[PDB]
């Protein structure tokens, strides 16, 4: 995932369920890369959909 | 089906806005960016029920599209759950505005601001967005902003969520009406 444009303030309202190396469902790719800030950078994508 | 339901892709999950026809062809209007790239809509998780075909999208720069109809059988209510809606209106600065969406329901606050700019990032900027304090989680994307009997807008995006308070913005719907030649029902 390139979140090299994060953290951002505003982020779109899908639900696009990813699935971190932290076993945790983000819902979407805006939560995710604010969280992939909030780990200091050491969260990554295990895959696609939910955990 | 009616205005905040559950509309699943094939990589998620929004919410149907408005239902509209011109003519005598229905469709559903939701956000943009749900639309951008989706093809098929169903109306349940096992995308076993397919609901239509997107016929059109606007994101960035707005945030709108437009889903035919295929399915005969699934009743397209002209309401937002148990509220009637029967005529568009534009957004003014504190009106009393409710949001309903697929994954915290039914929301009321008020309009904060109009014309605003939402930055997403990577060149998605959104234009003459509606402000508003009511909440919105993922999933909640598309699903209408009403007052009363009058349809407002479409959910685009925010900040915060339903447990802090947020902020959320919203695509004019008259705009989206008038792409798509199409009126609320």
């Amino acid at each position: 995932v390139d979140c090299s444009e994060y953290p951002k303030p505003a982020c779109t309202l899908e639900y696009r369920p990813l699935c971190g190396s932290d076993n945790k469902t983000y819902a979407n790719k805006c939560n995710f890369c604010n969280a992939v800030v909030e780990s200091n950078g050491t969260l990554t994508l295990s895959h696609f959909g939910k955990c | 089906i009616s205005g905040g339901d559950a509309i699943y892709s094939s990589t998620g999950r929004c919410s149907l806005g408005f239902n509209v026809r011109s003519g005598s062809t229905y469709y559903f209007l939701t956000a943009g960016h749900c639309t951008d790239g989706a093809t098929t809509w169903w109306a349940n998780s096992a995308r076993t029920t397919v609901l239509g075909t997107t016929s059109g999208s606007s994101f960035p720069n707005n945030d709108y599209g437009i889903v035919r109809y295929t399915n005969t059988t699934i009743p397209k209510d002209g309401t937002v759950g148990g509220q009637d809606i029967t005529s568009a209106a534009n957004a003014t600065v504190g009106m009393a505005v409710t949001r309903r969406g697929s994954t915290t329901g039914t929301h009321s606050g008020s309009v904060t601001a109009l014309n605003a700019t939402v930055n997403y990032g990577g060149g998605d900027v959104v234009y003459g967005m509606i402000r508003t304090n009511v909440c919105a989680e993922p999933g909640d994307s598309g699903g209408p902003l009403y007052s009363g009997t009058r349809a407002i807008g479409l959910t685009s995006g925010g900040s915060g969520n339903c447990s802090s308070g947020g902020t959320t913005f919203f695509q004019p719907v008259t705009e989206a009406l008038s792409a798509y030649g199409v009126s609320v029902y």
